[PDB]
Formats: C-alpha cells, structure tokens, sequence
RNA sequence: AACCCCCGCCGUUAGUUGCCAGCGGUUCGGCCGGGCACUCUAACGGGACUGCCCGCGAAAGCGGGAGGAAGGAGGGGACGACGUCUGGUCAGCAUGGCCCUUACGGCCUGGGCGACACACGUGCUACAAUGCCCACUACAAAGCGAUGCCACCCGGCAACGGGGAGCUAAUCGCAAAAAGGUGGGCCCAGUUCGGAUUGGGGUCUGCAACCCGACCCCAUGAAGCCGGAAUCGCUAGUAAUCGCGGAUCAG
RNA sequence: GCAUGUGGUUUAAUUCGAAGCAACGCGAAGAACCUUACCAGGCCUUGACAUGCUAGGGAACCCGGGUGAAAGCCUGGGGUGCCC
C-alpha cells in the first residue's frame, strides 16, 4: 500500500510517498533530520499534517531534487498536503481554506538589462 | 619568551605570537612549530624554558628576519635606486612600482591628497 | 528613432526567414558569409528586374537560391538566354551546387519592397515628392490591401532644411502581432544626398 | 500609497511557541535574509531568560513590548512660513513595530560579546523598566509633552 | 616573470652584434629598437643605444644591471610637473 | 573599416597573435561575434530582416 | 537498432520531419519507441540597440537549437529504404546511429 | 578577507586554487 | 488593451543519453534484468469570465467571500502613438558638400591611449562577534566545450607540468555551488579584523610581460573601529546578502 | 584603499566623441605589438583595393642570399602550363 503526491516549489521538486505506520521520515534515504539539522522551517514542512491528526498515523517516503532546502521544505509540506486527498478526498475540506493546497506562485524575477539586478537601479549624485 | 632581539606576545597563542617579528608571518610560523613540535595551540607564558630554546635557534639561526632584514630590503632598493632603472626612479619619487594607474588614486603609495586649484 | 522594425518582430510569429537551413558551429559563420554575397551579386544586377524575397534553403553541400521578382523576363532574357550567365557565375561563388530558381511577384503593389523601391526611384527621378507617396499608397489599396503607408524621409525636394513626410489609410496595427505586415526599406540618390524610404502594408489577420 | 493604503503583511505564527509577534521579531532581529541565524538568535534568549529569571519566556516578550510601546508621537509639520514638530497619537501596529525595533537596536547598542545575549538581557531589561528600550520609549512621550506647545496644529 | 623552463630571451639581430664586436675585443655604440630583452653578462661594457618613441639613449652597461631588460634603461614620456 | 584595414586582417600574419577577427559586413572590429564573423549592430540589423536563420527575437 | 538525431531550427519543421519518419517505420516493419523531445539549447545575444554611447538600451535575440531523436526496433529490409525514400524536411539536418 | 587572497573564500572569489585552496 | 514568449496548475502524443514507486538479481554504485509509473524532458491544447453568492450602485464598476494551482490584468518579457530637444554619432555602414591624393592616403619596428601637484561620476573590499578562520557535511538553476571541456595518475607546499580515459555533448567535463549544517580554534585587539603597498622566489599565455598582464608561494600587514553638508535604490520572492554561468578573448 | 570612466594639467603624441536628469564600468561584449585613427624613425607611389586603357618585357609561379630594428631594396636560381 502507498498514497503518493507531487510537490513543487520554485526550481525544486519533491516525491512523497505515504503507508501507514510509524512517523519516521526519509528524505533521500536520510532521517527528516539527519538532512534538516540546524534548520528550523524543517519540522514546519510536517504541518499540513498535524491538522487532521496523524503524526504516528503514517510513514513518510520523500525524494528531491533542486533548490534550496527551504524551497525543498515548502515542496515537501505541499507533497503531504496533496497526498492526503488520495487517501481521504474528504481531507479537502479541512486544508484549502486552512491554505495547504496551493503552488506558491512565487518565483525569482528575471534579472533586468540595464538594472543590476532586476529592481535595483543605478546610484547617481549631479542628478 | 624573547626571540629575534624581540620579546614576543606572553599570554598570547604561539603561532599568532610569531607573526609579531619581521621575519615570520602566518605561514612561516605554523611550520616552526611543526619542525621544533610544540603544540601551536597552547600559550607563550605555559611552556617550558626547554621549549623555549628550541625554537630560539631554530628560527634565529634559520630564516633571515629583524633588523638584518628591513636592513636587507630597505638595501635591496637602495640597490634599484642607482640602478638607473624604472622601478628605482619611482622608490625615489614616491610613485607606485607596480604599474597601477597614477591619475585618479594611488593614495597609500604617494601619501594622502595635497589638493590644488582647477579652473 | 523610437520604434520597431516589423517583419524582425514576426520572426516566426507570422513572417518567415529569408535562408532557411540549420548550420553547426564551424559551418554558420561561413555558410552564412556566402549568403551575403549570393545576395550581394544577386542584387547588384537584377535591380531593374524588380527583385523583392530572396530564399536560400540548404541541404548537405546543396544551395537552393529561389528568387521573387516583378518582371521574371529581365532575369531570363531571350529563350533562357541570360539566366545561364549567373546560375553559374554563383557556382562560380558557392563552389557548389546552385539551383538559381524564378518566381514572378504577382501582384506587384501588394508587396513592399518594391512598393518602397518605385517610390524611391520617383525620387531619384526628380518627381512630385507629395503626390509620389499619396499614389504610392493610392494603388496599395486599390490592388486591395487592408492597410498603407509610406514614409518619405530625406531632404525632400532639394531643400537644405531636412524634413520628412507622409501619408497613409485603412489599418496599420504593428503592435497586434497577428497582423501580417511587410516593410519595404529602399534609399533613393539624389543630387543633394541621400533619402531613405519606407513602406508598410497589411494584408491580414490571421 | 496613493491608492489606498495597504494591507499589512501576514506572516507565518511562530514555529515553536506560535505567537505572531515571535515572527515579526525574528524577522526584526535577522540581517540580510540570513533567517536560520536569527531563529536561533531567538532560541538561545529562550534558554538563558527561561533559567537567569525561570518563568515563561514568551510571557516576558509580550511584556518587554507592551513597555517600550509608545502612545503619542512627534507627527512633525508645516504652516507656510516655518514648521512645527507636532504631538500625535499612535496607531495599533505602530506599536508592535517600534517595539521590536528598538528592542533590537539597543541589543545591538548593549556591550556584552554575545548574539542572543543582548537580546536576552535586553528583554528583561525592557520588561522591567530600564535599559534602553524603554529609555526611549519615555523619550517621545517626553517629546509629546515638553513640545505640547502646539497641540492645535495636530492631524 | 619570464618562464624558467624556457630560459632567458634576446632578440637575434640584437645578440648578432653582441658576440661579434665581442669576438673583436672591440667596442662601439649599437643601435637597435628592441627594448623587450634581457641583457646578459656577456654585454657587460658594451655602449648601447635604446629607442623610446623618438630617442636612443645612452645606456653604458655595468655589473649588477644582469637579468633587468632593456627597457627598465630608457625612460618613455616625460614628466617633470604641472606648473 | 580604412579599407586597407580590413586587409591586415584578411591575409595571415608574422606571428599567430595577431589574429584579430572583424566584421565581413562592415568592418568595424570593435565588438565582434566569433560565431556570425558578425558585429552587433549588423547582428540585429540582419537578425532585422530574419536574414539569420534561427535567429529569433527573445523574451523570458 | 537504429537511431536517429535530428537537429534543426523550427519547433515545426523539426516535429513534422519526425513524424513523416514516424509512419515509414511502422507500417514497413518495426516496432517503434516514439518521437523523443530533448534537451534544447539555447544561444543567446544581447546587444547595444544603439549604434553609439546609448548603451543602457538593449536587444534581445535567441538561437534555440532543437534536439529531437527517434528509435527503431525491427529494422526490415522492407524498411531501410522506405526511409530514404521520405526523405524531405528542408531547414532539419538528420542524421543515423546503430548499435 | 575577500579581497585577500591567501584565503578560503579569498581564493573562490579571485576563481583561483593555491595552497590555500585544494582540489580535493 | 488582446494575439507572441517566460513562470504558476493540469490533460494528449514520448520513454533516450533522463527517471526508480512495486518485482527479480545485485561487485551496494539505478550497478544489471525489467518498467516508464513519478521527477524531468520539449510540442501542442485545457483553464479565469466579475462566472457564483450577500452588500454598494441608473450602469460601468466596487468591497467582502465560496469553489480553484491561479481572482479580478496572477507574476515577469517583447511591445514606445502624432511630435520635441536643429539631443546623439560623418569614428560601424550609407551620402550632398568643402578638403589631400610621391600624402592626412600606404607599409612597417618602437613609443602612446595606462602619463599625475588634483577634482568629480561608478563600483569592489573593508573597518569585523549575527564575525574571521581550519576541518568534516549537505541542497541549485542556467549556460559553454571535439582547432576545445579536460574525470583520474604522478611530481610540486602551489600556480602548473607530464602522462592520459570520456565527450559531435540529458550520455563525458567545466563542477567546488556559497551563504546554511555538524564540530573546534579566535575573545574586543589596528586584532587570526582588514588585505593595501612593497622586498624576493616561481608557474602560465605569448615572436615578445621594462613601460604594460594575470596567477602561485614566502616575507611586508597601509588607510579605515560604519563615515561632513548633500544625496541614491527598492512596494514581495522585490530590497538586501550568497554562489554559479555566458558572451568578448591566446592571455 | 584599490578597480573603472571623467574633468583639469602634462606630453614628441597621451588619437577620437560623449555634456544637467537623458555624458561619466557610456562607444570598448576584452588596447602589451595587433587592435590604432595618435607620435618619433625607415620607407611605398596605379599604391594594402576595384573595373580598366596605351607602349614595351614577362606564363602564373616557387626557392636562396645580401643589408636591415622590421619593413624596404639590390640580387642568385628553379619554372615556361591554356586558347587559336
Ligand atoms: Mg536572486
Ligand atoms: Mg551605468
Ligand atoms: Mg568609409
Ligand atoms: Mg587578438
Ligand atoms: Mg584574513
Ligand atoms: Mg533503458
Ligand atoms: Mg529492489
Ligand atoms: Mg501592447
Ligand atoms: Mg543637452
Ligand atoms: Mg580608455
Ligand atoms: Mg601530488
Ligand atoms: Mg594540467
Ligand atoms: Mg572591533
Ligand atoms: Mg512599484
Ligand atoms: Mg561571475
Ligand atoms: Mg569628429
Ligand atoms: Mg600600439
Ligand atoms: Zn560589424
């Protein structure tokens, strides 16, 4: 048996995978924090779990590739999220208006010609 | 302790203690104590007076530093000087020997900024 | 000097380049060198041909020289006469295997290049500046086009105080990408100096 | 603005106890994005406040703000020949913002050698009355009144 | 500076008139336009002429003046002051 | 482009460092593309007219 | 067995050259795995839209090169010419592999 | 420092590799 | 304004050189059998309209919400109207005209655009403890490369040199991502801050590094403890901060 | 403090142009000679380049020496195809 879900976020995307049992987390082969140590929105990314009631409830397989691991953390927190509406499709009432089911759309702007940076313009006295 | 005609930092590490004369810097140091094997890690005022030895004829005796050595480069110029050569006509003006560009900065090199009147 | 230049904004969006081929790193620079003197040559003579869309499709060592002109009879000649002279005298360029085609521009005012050119010569012919450009776009939407406008741009009419001028009618939407338009840039020679010429017409939504 | 005024950032309640205004802090602490610093920054002001002074250290946060906190300001401004700094009241988020700030930028000012320290001394200390949080705070409530000269010209 | 694993470097023309008014046991004033080579111990009280943009200067090679090149011996601008 | 100038860069050189690319369009050797033997105002010029196959206009 | 590369300019030329490719392959003895898109590449030029000093203002041109590459099991000798004989996109350059 | 070279990050900034810089 | 591209969700065609959820074997390396699920990979389509609800309103619109990946144009790009400043360049090219044409035209070696009593305009690194430093430890996207990218091997403290496997490049390589993480050293110091300017030693490109190069190692360890009056940028994945890349080009 | 443009000075020349925002890491998305317009020297004159005209010799062409800072110049030899 195993519920699955695709999560994406920002040049980064992660596999989870989701069978009943214990409340281990591997990462990549690793433990959820033997791959998030000193990182704090780490045990964030548990979230969209915690408000159903279910940490103990199941396993948590997880691969990824790409970004940083905060942009890594959003993806997984988005990959529980959606992998629980293939186990209850009845879960959907409870996480959208509490805002777990959405694409962070958020995205770094392209870099702009003349602007060191996109937004940032030149400095200039004499004006 | 004292060395080279300098009495180096007491209560200080070791190898930051060295770079205090004008022969040793970060380098030259770490393998001063690599070849006379005191821990770098400890301080100057804990060692042994036979540990102090050691490494007092070994760096004196070794490298050229001190006095004998700003001697030695404050002549190895005084040498370019009389040469008649490029780099020596600029130890004597003042200006920088490597090249850099002379008309906006150059500051350390030349002094600081006697300023002027434009027109 | 504000705006855009048409056709390189429909890059594939509703024109189409000119030499069609693919190319490697090595060969790009000087397959394309040659181009540019097949088109230089090419140009150079068939002038009073009427000479408007150059293609130059490419294969494995196999040029494709197809050729769009107003009057298809000053590029051949007499029987097949003339056209020889140079299907060769590119082989004689290329090194290789030239098929120097003929394709008659149909109806002549409904495409630019020529539009611009015949304006530019009326230029250069000493004509009415105003009444050329007015005609000019006249038959444009009298052939039947949607759109017309030409842009006379020099030191017009043998004046010392440069200036530029104008006409135009129906639509000339050249920030509606959908919308087919052919420039037409020619550059007449008079005694005066030099005064380059535009033309604009579209033909349709698509 | 010249459009309406905006809506104020929603931030993310904290991750451990769960106070917007843990948020808003750690932000306020960090420099340059650098986020996984000022967390723990905040952390270790939990660890040396819930065992110099063992009781809740959030309790003292909430009260460390509530009195640097300001309830009137200079709203300076014009007439049409000179100008004149002019008392005000204080909106509700202007508060919690100024709080924080100046929390922080006297934890900066502190002389101490460490991060979280001078945060954690900084919280007591603006939790009881002193230090240089609350210093200011009673600074431009003093700048209300030793300038309430022209509480006409008030907007 | 210049690659050991190569050795020192003088121009032909130049070192042609070196080690021929050297077999001679003569000595007179050359004149060439290189400046980019490195003179060597067997020009040592020679009288050569280095080129800057207009001028060949008087440049008598003595002792310690070794492995410097040419150039070092011939000033390119001038520059005495502002005013 | 002092027409003989192109030339002491057509034909080779005395040494091999001398080799300076320039434009077969213009001859300005300023700003020069090893890939079009092209500069960059010719490039868009050209480019302009769609006369560089695949050469498309860019935007992201 | 055999494999082909095309590498062209379109994003037309070079899916239908392919798929002209696609039916020759099938219908004359082979299985096939489908039409392969690939890791395009992209060569781009940004440039002073200014014949002088106005520098600040540029141009934008991309040279998207277009990576397509389709196998074919079963190769029969009902086929390998049924191929040279469809031979026909103009702006694509093909080319075969085997092992 | 960054504009020091004899450096960790030093290095990486010139793009450079030396004796205070490996290559593994 | 829309039609074009990028990014956001999802469906159709597709399973290599990419991918690994289940099963078989496993030199424990998606390594092999097998599979193309999902990630990715490019091509085409779907989807957002004030459509739904209460309210406000003649209407257009507006405010709050339900559903939705996205909500009122979702973010970003290309896209610049009739005209002005006789704004810009005869130094990319084009050309009226005045002007030289055994000379301003042409070839050449060397010298110069880099000079330096100063002044401004732009940026880099700093002045450090939210840090510097030495180890071990993770997570990127984009682009380039068969006249080149150079895995490893050996020599050297090192730049690099020698030998040499792979790669028309999702298959091989630049490639170390860095701030972050673990562990430890520094303890307010002109400092293990800072990294100028110098002395000497070498490597490389190149006919050739004196003018006038970059890089390595050693020694030198300057100004500056966050900056006068004035003044600049940015409204969200922006500002700041950290690394990678490409063009140009032997360097 | 250094990097880069710039103003002013200096220079045999420090080649050019940019000029309030909208000139100033901008023409330079790569100045050791090259680039190179500049200056000092050694030089070339249908010329590094085009389509030719007339008189006279020469197939094109390829190898070497001498002088030289290189260019340049004086000069030895090999060669003698195609069309009628
Ligand atoms: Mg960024
Ligand atoms: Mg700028
Ligand atoms: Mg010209
Ligand atoms: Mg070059
Ligand atoms: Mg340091
Ligand atoms: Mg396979
Ligand atoms: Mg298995
Ligand atoms: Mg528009
Ligand atoms: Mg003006
Ligand atoms: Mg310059
Ligand atoms: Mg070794
Ligand atoms: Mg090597
Ligand atoms: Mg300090
Ligand atoms: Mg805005
Ligand atoms: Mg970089
Ligand atoms: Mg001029
Ligand atoms: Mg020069
Ligand atoms: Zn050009």
């Amino acid at each position: 048996e195993q519920y699955y879900g695709t999560g994406r976020r920002k040049e980064a995307v992660a596999r989870v995978f989701l069978r009943p049992g214990n409340g281990k987390v591997t990462v990549n082969g690793q433990d959820f924090n033997e791959y998030f140590q000193g990182l704090v929105r780490a045990v964030a990314a548990l979230e969209p779990l915690r408000a159903v009631d279910a940490l103990g409830h199941f396993d948590a397989y997880i691969t990824v590739r790409g970004g940083g691991k905060s942009g890594q953390i959003d993806a997984i927190k988005l990959g529980i999220a959606r992998a629980l509406v293939q186990y209850n499709p009845d879960y959907r009432a409870k996480l959208k208006p509490l805002g777990f089911l959405t694409r962070d759309a958020r995205v770094v702007e392209r870099k702009k010609y003349g602007k060191h940076k996109a937004r940032r313009a030149p400095q200039y006295s004499k004006r | 302790a004292r060395i080279a005609g300098v009495e180096i930092p007491r209560n200080k590490r070791v190898d930051v203690a060295l770079t205090y004369i004008y022969g040793i810097g970060k380098a030259r140091a770490k393998e001063a104590l690599e070849k006379t094997g005191i821990n770098p890690a400890t301080r100057v005022k804990d060692l042994t007076e036979a540990e102090v030895v050691r490494l007092r004829e070994y760096v004196e005796n070794t490298w050229k530093l001190e006095g004998e050595l700003r001697a030695e480069v404050a002549a190895n110029i005084k040498r370019l000087m009389d040469i008649g050569c490029y780099r020596g006509l600029r130890h004597r003006r003042g200006l920088p020997v490597r090249g850099q560009r002379t008309r906006t900065n150059a500051r350390t090199r030349k002094g600081p900024r006697k300023t002027v009147a434009g027109k | 000097g504000n705006k855009i230049h048409p056709i390189g904004f429909r890059l594939g969006i509703t024109r189409d380049w000119e030499s069609r081929w693919y190319a490697g790193k090595k060969q790009y620079r000087h397959l394309l060198l040659e181009d540019q003197r097949i088109r230089g040559l090419l140009e150079k003579e068939l002038y009073s041909a009427g000479l408007a869309r150059v293609d130059i499709e490419r294969a494995a060592d196999n040029v494709a020289v197809t050729v769009h002109v107003a009057k298809p009879g000053v590029v051949i000649g007499r029987g097949g006469e003339r056209i020889r002279v140079l299907r060769e005298e590119l082989a004689k360029l290329t090194g290789k295997n030239v098929a120097l085609n003929v394709q008659e521009v149909q109806n002549p005012n409904l495409s630019a290049p020529l539009v611009a050119q015949r304006v530019a010569e009326q230029i250069e012919r000493r004509f009415a500046v105003r009444r050329a450009i007015k005609q000019a776009v006249q038959r444009v939407m009298e052939s039947g086009a949607k759109g017309a406008k030409v842009i006379v741009s020099g030191r017009i009419g043998g004046a010392e105080q440069a200036r530029t001028e104008w006409a135009a009618q129906g639509r000339v939407p050249l920030h509606t990408l959908r919308a087919n338009i052919d420039y037409g840039f020619a550059l007449a020679r008079t005694t005066y100096g030099v005064l380059g010429v535009k033309a604009y017409i579209f033909l349709g939504e698509v | 603005a010249r459009r309406r005024r905006a809506e104020v950032r929603q931030l993310q309640p904290d991750l451990v106890y769960g106070d917007v205004l843990v948020t808003a802090f750690i932000n306020k602490i960090m420099r340059d994005g650098k986020k996984n610093l000022a967390a723990r920054i905040f952390y270790d002001a939990c660890k040396i406040i819930q065992e110099k002074t063992g009781q809740e250290p959030l309790k003292v946060f909430k009260q460390a703000v509530e009195n640097v906190k300001p309830r009137m300001e200079v709203r300076s401004r014009r007439v049409g020949g000179a100008n004149y700094q002019v008392p005000m009241e204080v909106s509700p988020r202007r508060q919690q913002s100024l709080a924080l700030r100046w929390l922080v930028q006297a934890a900066n000012q502190r002389p101490e050698r460490r991060a979280a320290v001078r945060i954690a001394h900084e919280l007591m200390d603006a939790a009881e009355g002193k230090g240089g949080a609350v210093k200011k705070k009673e600074d431009v409530e003093r700048m209300a009144e030793a300038n309430r000269a022209y509480a006409h010209y008030r907007w | 500076p210049r690659s050991l694993k190569k050795g020192v470097f003088v121009d032909d023309h130049l070192l042609e008139k070196v080690l021929e008014l050297n077999a001679k046991g003569e000595k007179r004033l050359i004149k060439t336009w290189s400046r980019r080579s490195t003179i060597v111990p067997e020009m040592v009280g020679h009288t050569i002429a280095v080129y800057n943009g207009k001028q060949h200067v008087p440049v008598y090679i003595t002792e310690n003046m070794v492995g410097h090149k040419l150039g070092e011996f011939a000033p390119t601008r001038t520059y005495r002051g502002h005013g | 482009a002092r027409k003989a100038l192109i030339e002491k860069a057509k034909r080779t050189p005395k040494f091999k460092v001398r080799a300076y690319t320039r434009c077969v369009r213009c001859g300005r050797a300023r700003s020069v593309y090893r890939f079009f033997g092209l500069c960059r105002i010719c490039l868009r010029e050209l480019a302009h007219k769609g006369q560089l196959p695949g050469v498309r206009k860019a935007s992201w | 067995k055999i494999r082909i590369k095309l590498r062209g300019f379109d994003h037309k030329t070079l899916d239908a050259s392919a798929q002209k490719i696609v039916e020759a392959a099938r219908r004359s003895g082979a299985q096939v795995s489908g039409p392969i898109p690939l890791p395009t590449r992209v060569r781009r030029f940004t440039v002073i839209r200014g014949p002088f000093k106005h520098k600040d203002s540029r141009e934008h041109f991309e040279l998207r090169t277009h990576n397509r590459l389709v196998d074919i099991i079963n190769p029969n000798r009902k086929t390998i010419e049924q191929l040279m004989t469809l031979d026909l996109p103009t702006g694509v350059e093909i080319e075969i592999k085997t092992v | 420092g960054k504009g020091d070279r004899r450096t960790r990050r030093g290095k990486i900034w010139r793009g450079t590799y030396g004796k205070y810089r490996p290559r593994k």
